[PDB]
């Protein structure tokens, strides 16, 4: 989905 | 006022152009991180029904802020979120609330952090948020096509969107040149026609002048299905854009 | 913020004060915005980002922005008053016709500068037209202004174009031209041209004054979201009745400047070339 933490 | 508007856009796009090759001066973030951020912004704009111009403006603000400032790995998504919030406030009728952006960042940054980064991005850009984008030049060129084909316009939007993902080599081209290359590529792909003479007179861009960006955009279009970031291809699969991402790119550009 | 000393309050955007520069000494307007919630307001963001791009004599110039962490200060050049108070003061007798012509010329110049750029005022009312002592009128209050490089989607009431009332989908320069025409008629006759109370009463007043638009007058009225067949078919009132003091050229300019069709409505650049403006002086108020 669009809800995601980038560069984990 | 149409020609005056285009002339002002051309004059202002140089002022709003980010420094080329700023990723080299970035100690942490790279081109791939920027591509992932732009892809996530495409997903966010699709989720919240944001306009394409909003995402183009957000990408422009990101590029200018990264040209003028340096951020770590964890703050890149915060910078992108603040730029998206600023672009929505500038362009959208009803910008999404700050809580919505905090939500869409998977609660990585609090509302206070998002507001502080919005203030920081506003200060860095010096409130120069009316940056010409590929979308504006593309629409202006659309008013100069006969007959108007919705497939041409949708594919030109798709290609201008694709040009946002890769900083290399699309940060070395002005939005007018990218828009001209996208318009010619769409015309050749769906109609088999070339860059119009009316747009040659209006813009001064001969088909030879757009050739570097045209080759770059053709290479991006051919490798679009195999690209790591695919949110733009999914977005333009919808019947709203006539499924232009389904069309196969032309194999060779007869120039 | 330190160099500006507030001396009085001139408006309640946000509250705008009259401020004196402690170093330069020039007197400026000091409109302030309380940054709490949503961050910098979209209205203020648009006003700052579009006003600093516009540098015209007939446009209130934004010469400084103090963006602090908790408050946002906008510094405009200070002008004596707006067109509303000047209208109110000159109620016993009409504003001089040369002054009306000069004010219309300057307003159209500012509008043509805004429209040659990608700026749409969308809030052209006499309260938004500042006036200086030397005799120059300037556009102000760009909070509702929008950049129309791409078409702008439609969201007071007396100066709303018939398209915005009739369910228009996209804004255009024609709405600003219509607002300027309403302001021109208000200046000439000293009273509001279309004092509507609701979105339908204002439309009915426009229809009473200019006749109910058919398809021949305005191609496409039938296919509008807010157009109903139950609209009385009023006739077009002769322009000598609505604006008696206006001469033939002035009446022609007002008629062209209140056209129902946005495409056929005059533009600021074209209105600046009207024969009504052949003898534009610069009288003082």
């Amino acid at each position: 989905k669009s809800r995601v933490q980038l560069f984990k | 006022y149409h020609e005056d508007i285009h002339t002002y856009l051309r004059e202002m796009e140089v002022k709003c152009k980010p420094k080329v090759g700023y990723m080299k001066k970035q100690p942490d973030i790279t081109n791939s991180m920027r591509a992932i951020l732009v892809d996530w912004l495409v997903e966010v704009g699709e989720e919240y029904k944001l306009q394409n111009e909003t995402l183009h403006l957000a990408v422009n603000y990101i590029d200018r802020f990264l040209s003028s400032m340096s951020v770590l790995r964890g703050k890149l998504q915060l910078v992108g979120t603040a730029a998206m919030l600023l672009a929505s406030k500038f362009e959208e009728i009803y910008p999404p609330e700050v809580a919505e952006f905090v939500y869409i960042t998977d609660d990585t940054y609090t509302k206070k952090q998002v507001l502080r980064m919005e203030h920081l991005v506003l200060k860095v850009l010096t409130f120069d948020l009316a940056a010409p984008t590929v979308n504006q030049f593309l629409t202006q060129y659309f008013l100069h096509q006969q007959p108007a084909n919705c497939k041409v316009e949708s594919l030109a939007m798709f290609l201008g969107e694709l040009s946002l993902i890769d900083a290399d080599p699309y940060l070395k081209y002005l939005p007018s040149v990218i828009a001209g290359a996208a318009f010619h590529l769409a015309l050749y792909t769906v109609t088999g026609q070339s860059w119009p003479e009316s747009l040659i007179r209006k813009t001064g861009y001969t088909l030879e002048s757009l050739k570097p960006c045209l080759m770059d955009l053709h290479q991006t279009y051919l490798k679009a299905p195999q690209h790591a970031q695919q949110s733009i291809r999914e977005k333009y699969k919808n019947s709203k854009y006539h499924g232009v991402s389904l069309l196969n790119p032309p194999e060779t550009l007869n120039l | 913020m330190e160099n500006f000393q507030k001396v009085e309050k001139i408006g309640e955007y946000g509250v705008v004060y009259k401020a004196r520069n402690k170093l330069t000494g020039e007197v400026v307007a000091l409109k302030k915005i309380r940054l709490d919630t949503e961050g910098v307001p979209s209205t203020a963001i648009r006003e700052i980002s579009l006003l600093k791009e516009l540098n015209h004599p007939n446009i209130v110039k934004l010469l400084d922005v103090i963006h602090t962490e908790n408050k946002l200060y906008l510094v405009f050049e200070f002008l004596h008053q707006d067109l509303k108070k000047f209208m109110d003061a000159s109620a016993l007798t009409g504003i001089p016709l040369p002054l009306i012509k000069s004010y219309l010329f300057q307003l159209l110049q500012g509008l043509a500068f805004c429209h040659s750029h990608r700026v749409l005022h969308r809030d052209l009312k006499p309260q938004n037209l500042l006036i200086n002592t030397e005799g120059a009128i300037k556009l102000a209050d760009f909070g509702l202004a929008r950049a129309f490089g791409v078409p702008v989607r439609t969201y007071t009431l007396w100066y709303r174009a018939p398209e915005i009332l009739l369910g228009c989908k996209y804004y255009s320069t024609a709405v600003d031209i219509w607002s300027l025409g309403c302001i021109f008629a208000e200046m000439v006759t000293r009273r509001a041209l279309f004092p509507g109370d609701s979105e339908i009463d204002q439309l009915f007043r426009i229809f009473r004054t200019l006749g109910t638009p058919d398809e021949v007058v305005w191609p496409g009225v039938t296919s509008m979201p807010d157009y109903k067949p139950s609209f009385p078919k009023w006739a077009r009132q002769d322009f000598s009745k609505v604006v008696p003091p206006l001469d033939e050229d002035g009446r022609s300019l007002l008629s062209q400047m209140l056209h129902y069709d946005p495409n056929k409505r005059i533009s600021a650049k074209a209105a600046l070339a009207h024969p009504f403006f052949q003898d534009v002086t610069k009288p003082v108020p």
